[PDB]
């Protein structure tokens, strides 16, 4: 029990902690990664931008 | 790309947060706070740092004076910022620079040599391969999943409501507030001291902070409320301070979160945040209009207040035009978002030809951050 | 003497004493009150405060 | 006089006019001395 | 004496002002303080009380335990109060409460139901007609003659700077800080005890005290003072104390009064009353600015050190733009002048319309004072 993972976890503010296990169940990221449609059309969104960029 | 992942951090003017991308959550977050000693240290063997930054600085609130690097969304202690990137990167994550990039978010309008010293900063010393500049409400509308709304953001440093059209961010029509969190704690303290509670230091405002994070709500009627709260004591609560002091709030818990809808309790003749959103959709053409009042996304760090989401729906209501779609979309994670939308951000194999390369910023100085990025 | 003028005399420092002569000889309460423009420009800002009040 | 009123007022809708002036025009405030205020009294 | 006349009542932390309305002059002016006996007392049919109150109290300094009833500006024991009130009326004024009313002064800043008190035991004890509460900082304003301008009073109790604007107060640009004349005499008292010379109970403080307000002055320049000190010996004065011993203070004439620029000496957060009275004007509207540099008064205790006006002046222009003028306003009767304020305040026709009257206050409780008083 001498490990830095043991470490910040007890000096963890304890609403971080929860906020962490919270949006760890949530998984957002992944979610809007693993849709096709909404990620292919930001994806037009953003090339087409930087091609009006230069 | 594979073998390293772009390092996502978000520098609010309170917080700071760090992480890989293509993660969940960020590694570390931490206030963002330097402190330095007060008093003269006399035990000769037990260590004492010049100065102390972050989470091991607000540990030891008494002994020190607290300063903040970020100063209403605007950077007064450059050198400072160096201390902090430095204990992010060094301390908190434990990886070094110069083998991943990294990505790096900013207010919708700041000036253009604060831009241009970050980039500086970043390139010079840290010597980071890829860095790149994001608007922060704009990444909150993608870690919501749209393209088109409006986006309303209040942190510590300031409160701005912008518009975003299939990702561009209309210049016009994004609207500045100076009603942030710091001034909310401030009126807390002014408030406080009519019930005979005084709070002067600067480690006392951290007190001040949690009170106002633990102890507070947003009344649906100002005026039903305040004769509720005289005709009966269910409305107060008790606080155990540190030193072992209890509190009565009582009266207060409602009048703290009041000040962002009426502006001249704190003395400001700007108008309130409901008519600020109202008048940023007002400057914006026809045919947008509908699905703005269609679609809005509320964010950032004061935010969170329990009842501001009714609240906000019937002020502007009160506003709109008549049978007019109304609805307000307030994610639960909605002071994480920015650090979300960074890291679906830079999830993208096309969003790798964002990165600027270290011969780019050699070749043409500090100032390619604002032609290579728009 | 029994007299309560003697002892009054008798008692107060010198300062106080002092600080009567020297406010008694500019009598600024007389100044600000018998000036008329300044006396009534008072009255009318009183005035204000109790519309403004309730 | 009524030219030189015109263009003072036009140079003060921040019109950049060349147009001199044959009588300038001076702004002051003024101030009434009253026996009530006390002195300032610095050195 | 034909019509009643209202009772002009200062009442601070450190003396007691007493006089009647439209008075040149306050009739009694003596310390707030309440002693108690602390040694046996075997002298049978002679004179002892078991209590002193006023002057009388500050007679027998050697046998008593002197207690201030009011700490802070706040009044922390209210029997002693009464006492105090009481000797004001009877012994010294000589006049009964019933047939006149009474003008009260007190702090800006404070908890709420001190004024509540003030109200209870004044109408249900006294049984006085009418009283009204006004804040000090404003009667040196109409004292001084001026309708506009930002007024500095530090008392023996506390130190608070308001801006006035058309003789109309501003609320949300008051400052006040918990740095007066009693902390100054006890960092006398604590810097004393490094010569040697050592002082400890209560007639000491007082003793101190005395030596603070005849050997004292503010430097023009700190540093150029302190290597003034250390080249002669030009600087010394010797007093002379009631033992009969004769003590010579020399080096911190200018180092008692520099804690007011310098708060860092007690180790408090806040800074100098200089840059506190820049923050608040630096808090009102750019507008009105020009008219607060060019109006700055002075009042209270304190503020009667040798040499104040100077180093206020040159301090304040240091952090003052460069094309702004300072005025400071030091008038000779600072000590009394809120008292000043009170006597044109009780001789207004319009005034009387201000009188809280008793019948209201039976009507309404002691929280009419919140409504009536402003
Ligand atoms: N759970 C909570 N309840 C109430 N207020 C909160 C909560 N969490 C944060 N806040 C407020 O949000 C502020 C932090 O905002 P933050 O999100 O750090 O701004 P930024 O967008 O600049 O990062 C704090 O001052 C705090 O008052
Ligand atoms: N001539 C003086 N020189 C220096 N200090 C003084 C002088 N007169 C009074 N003081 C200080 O000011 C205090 C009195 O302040 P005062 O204005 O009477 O307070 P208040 O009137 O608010 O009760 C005294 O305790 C003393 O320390």
């Amino acid at each position: 029990e001498n490990n830095p993972e043991y470490l910040r976890e007890r000096n963890m503010a304890p609403d971080l902690r929860q906020d962490f296990n919270m949006m760890e169940q949530k998984k957002r990221v992944s979610m809007i990664l693993q849709s096709p449609a909404f990620c292919e059309e930001l994806e037009s969104m953003i090339q087409e931008q930087f091609k009006k960029g230069k | 790309d594979d073998d390293i992942a772009a390092l996502v951090v978000d520098n609010g003017s309170g917080m700071c947060k760090a992480g890989f991308a293509g993660d969940d959550a960020p590694r570390a977050v931490f206030p963002s706070i330097v402190g330095r000693p007060r008093h003269q240290g006399v035990m000769v063997g037990m260590g004492q740092k010049d100065s102390y930054v972050g989470d091991e600085a607000q540990s030891k609130r008494g002994i020190l004076t607290l300063k903040y690097p970020i100063e209403h969304g605007i950077v007064t202690n450059w050198d400072d910022m160096e201390k902090i990137w430095h204990h992010t990167f060094y301390n908190e994550l434990r990886v070094a620079p110069e083998e991943h990039p990294v990505l790096l978010t900013e207010a919708p309008l700041n000036p253009k040599a604060n831009r241009e010293k970050m980039t500086q900063i970043m390139f010079e010393t840290f010597n980071t391969p890829a860095m790149y500049v994001a608007i922060q409400a704009v990444l909150s509308l993608y870690a919501s999943g749209r393209t088109t709304g409006i986006v309303m953001d209040s942190g510590d440093g300031v409160t701005h409501t912008v518009p975003i059209y299939e990702g561009y961010a209309l210049p016009h029509a994004i609207l500045r507030l100076d009603l942030a969190g710091r001034d909310l704690t401030d009126y807390l303290m002014k408030i406080l001291t009519e019930r005979g509670y005084s709070f002067t230091t600067t480690a006392e405002r951290e007190i001040v902070r949690d009170i106002k994070e633990k102890l507070c709500y947003v009344a649906l009627d100002f005026e039903q409320e305040m004769a509720t709260a005289a005709s009966s004591s269910s409305l107060e609560k008790s606080y155990e301070l540190p030193d072992g002091q209890v509190i009565t709030i009582g009266n207060e818990r409602f009048r703290c979160p009041e000040a962002l809808f009426q502006p001249s309790f704190l003395g400001m003749e700007s108008c309130g945040i409901h008519e600020t959103t109202f008048n940023s959709i007002m400057k914006c053409d026809v045919d947008i209009r509908k699905d703005l009042y269609a679609n809005t996304v509320l964010s950032g760090g004061t935010t969170m207040y329990p009842g501001i989401a009714d609240r906000m729906q019937k002020e502007i209501t009160a506003l709109a035009p008549s049978t007019m779609k109304i609805k307000i979309i307030a994610p639960p994670e909605r002071k994480y978002s920015v650090w979300i939308g960074g890291s679906i951000l830079a999830s993208l194999s096309t969003f790798q030809q964002m990165w600027i390369s270290k011969q780019e910023y050699d070749e043409s100085g500090p100032s390619i951050v604002h032609r290579k990025c728009f | 003497e029994e007299d309560p003028e003697y002892l009054r005399l008798r008692n107060r420092a010198a300062d106080l004493r002092q600080d009567f002569n020297l406010m008694e000889q500019k009598k600024r309460v007389t100044m600000i009150l018998q000036s008329p423009s300044f006396r009534e420009e008072l009255e009318g800002l009183i005035q204000e405060q109790m519309k403004k009040g309730n | 006089h009524e030219f030189e009123a015109l263009m003072r007022m036009l140079d003060n809708l921040g019109y950049r006019t060349g147009y001199p002036y044959r009588y300038p025009l001076v702004q002051e405030k003024t101030k009434h001395k009253s026996e009530v205020e006390i002195p300032a009294t610095v050195t």
